[PDB]
């Protein structure tokens, strides 16, 4: 029990706009937000982030709609922007 | 990062993996263990940070067992802008897709093998099965390399953590070779998920940068076990 993470159900029988909410409830939203800021901040070199507006619209064309469909509807939740939603789910795909 | 998949001397297969991240304080307090749920069932499990759709670390339940690893040959975001726009998949999308649909261990790792992909990345997936544990090398537009498992001929684990296998490990970040010599002192008939927990806290296999540690098993589900570090 102790040192393990919290436990959540995501549904996927659930709509992908609605299936991360209730365990986004779990959190304060500010902490996610300077959370998001941080890692798109040491993650994602400023080149990046000029062209960000470009790397939305790939996605939102290329990429499956419940990839986006999720990500967008944590981005409202938390006030983000739809961009810094996509770049802190790509910001893993390597160092 | 650091991947390991392994057979112990009676056949059962054992997965365990690090996650590192640089300035992870933050990472650590997001950690989460998500069971996707499909018609009332746990469907699969994963471990992830809040906000992040996709899954690095996950389990089909009686399946197979799934960990990325990240790999890079330089100019990742560079070349990762120019290979999304093509209907590729990110990295960790394909892991989640992949618990969610496969039927096997076999199709999870023709699918991982295949599916192009955004990004460089290595996969490691354990079955349930003697002989089903395999590193996945991958390049975008499919495999560099399959490096199964092969306890016939006296080889019973792989470890990976961001290097190609057949290159040495560089002298500055070398945490393959004491993940090597813990599991060569640990013997194929001590290895479980307590003995393999263990590897996974040897420093700097465990070090400043890891976030979790999560030890698996698809035969035994419910031994499932992800502990946040620091
Ligand atoms: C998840 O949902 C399943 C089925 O709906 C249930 O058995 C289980 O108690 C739930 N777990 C959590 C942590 O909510
Ligand atoms: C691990 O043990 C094998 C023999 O079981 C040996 O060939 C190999 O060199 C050892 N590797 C390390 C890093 O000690
Ligand atoms: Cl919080
Ligand atoms: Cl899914
Ligand atoms: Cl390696
Ligand atoms: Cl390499
Ligand atoms: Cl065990």
């Amino acid at each position: 029990v102790p040192g393990t993470p919290p436990l959540f159900n995501v549904s996927l029988d659930v709509a992908p706009e609605q299936r991360w909410l209730p365990m986004l409830r779990h959190y304060d939203p500010d902490f996610l937000r300077t959370a998001v800021a941080q890692v798109i901040g040491d993650r994602v070199p400023q080149w990046v982030l000029g062209m960000v507006g470009e790397i939305v619209s790939k996605v939102e064309s290329f990429l499956p709609q419940p990839f986006t469909d999720e990500i967008r509807s944590i981005c409202d939740s938390l006030s983000l922007s739809l961009a810094d939603g996509i770049l802190v789910n790509l910001a893993y795909e390597a160092s | 990062c650091t991947s390991i998949v392994a057979q112990d001397s009676q056949g059962r297969i054992y997965h365990g993996r690090n996650l590192d991240y640089p300035f992870g304080k933050i990472l650590r307090k997001l950690t989460a263990d998500v069971q996707f749920i499909k018609n009332g069932q746990i469907a699969f499990t994963g471990t992830t940070f809040v906000g992040y759709v996709g899954l690095w670390t996950g389990q089909s339940p009686h399946k197979f067992t799934i960990s990325g690893d990240e790999r890079d040959k330089g100019w990742w975001w560079e070349n990762m802008i120019a290979a999304l726009s093509l209907g590729h998949s990110p990295i960790s999308w394909l892991i989640r897709k992949t618990l969610s649909e496969s039927e096997s261990f076999e199709a999870a790792v023709y699918t991982l093998a295949k599916t192009p992909l955004i990004a460089d990345v290595y996969y490691i997936v354990g079955g349930t099965s003697p002989k089903e544990g395999v590193v996945i090398t991958r390049d975008r537009g499919g495999p560099a390399d399959i490096w199964p498992l092969d306890p016939l001929n006296g080889e019973w684990f792989r470890v990976e953590t961001n290097y190609d296998h057949w290159k040495p490990a560089p002298k500055v970040d070398d945490r393959r070779t004491p993940a090597i010599k813990a599991l060569n002192a640990t013997g194929q008939a001590h290895l479980n998920l307590e003995t393999l927990f263990q590897v996974l806290s040897l420093f700097p296999v465990y070090n400043s940068y890891t976030i979790y540690t999560t030890v698996m098993s698809a035969a035994e589900p419910d031994k499932y076990l992800t502990m946040i570090r620091n």
